[PDB]
Formats: structure tokens, C-alpha cells, sequence
């Protein structure tokens, strides 16, 4: 019978799914020109990169 | 250095690929009027790769 151990399944897709869209939004770019940090520290200055 | 510049209402279009971009021969030139960058900084043009 399936979705008989769905309780246990659905406990680790959900923790599956929040560390998936924990990792995705590390490349959202929140306003910024870049989701690099890399990518904006070595083309833009300081007081302009901040 | 070009001779004939063209129209702003029909400006020209070069694309710039395949070659080493030294930004350092555009300074050689008389003293800008403007020089403004937006999302990049001019002193570390030379470093970055487009
Ligand atoms: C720009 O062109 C003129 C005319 O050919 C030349 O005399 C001058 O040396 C050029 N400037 C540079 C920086 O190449």
C-alpha cells in the first residue's frame, strides 16, 4: 500500500525543501547588481561596493 | 581616433570580442569631459573580464 510511511516522508522532504530554498535564495540578488559577493567587491570600490 | 564620427541619431555600433580589453590606451587621450562609470568602477577595469 503506498503513502502508508507518508508522515516520515513528508518530515524529510520538508526539511529537504527548506534547506533547498535556504541555498537558493543565496543567489537572489536582493537589489543588488550581483549575487556574488566576489563579483562586486572586485569591480566596484568600497564606498560604492557596501 | 577615428576621423568621422557618426550622428547621434544614428550612432555606431562596434562589438568588442576576442582580444586583450587594456583599458589603459584610452587615458592616453586629450583630458574627458565626463567620465563616469555606472556598475564598474575605472580604476579596476583592467582586472575584469566581460
Ligand atoms: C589620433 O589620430 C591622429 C590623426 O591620425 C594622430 O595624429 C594621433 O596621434 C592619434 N592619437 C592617438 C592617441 O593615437
Amino acid at each position: 500500500t503506498p503513502s502508508a510511511l507518508g508522515k516520515l516522508q513528508d518530515v524529510v522532504n520538508h526539511n529537504a525543501q527548506a534547506l533547498n530554498t535556504l541555498v537558493k535564495q543565496l543567489s537572489s540578488k536582493f537589489g543588488a547588481i550581483s549575487s556574488v559577493l566576489n563579483d562586486i567587491l572586485s569591480r566596484l570600490d568600497p564606498p560604492e561596493a557596501e | 581616433n577615428a576621423t568621422t564620427f557618426a550622428s547621434v541619431y544614428a550612432w555606431n555600433r562596434k562589438r568588442i570580442s576576442n582580444c586583450v580589453a587594456d583599458y589603459s590606451v584610452i587615458y592616453n587621450f586629450a583630458p574627458f569631459f565626463a567620465f563616469k562609470c555606472y556598475g564598474v568602477s575605472p580604476t579596476k577595469l583592467n582586472d575584469l573580464c566581460f
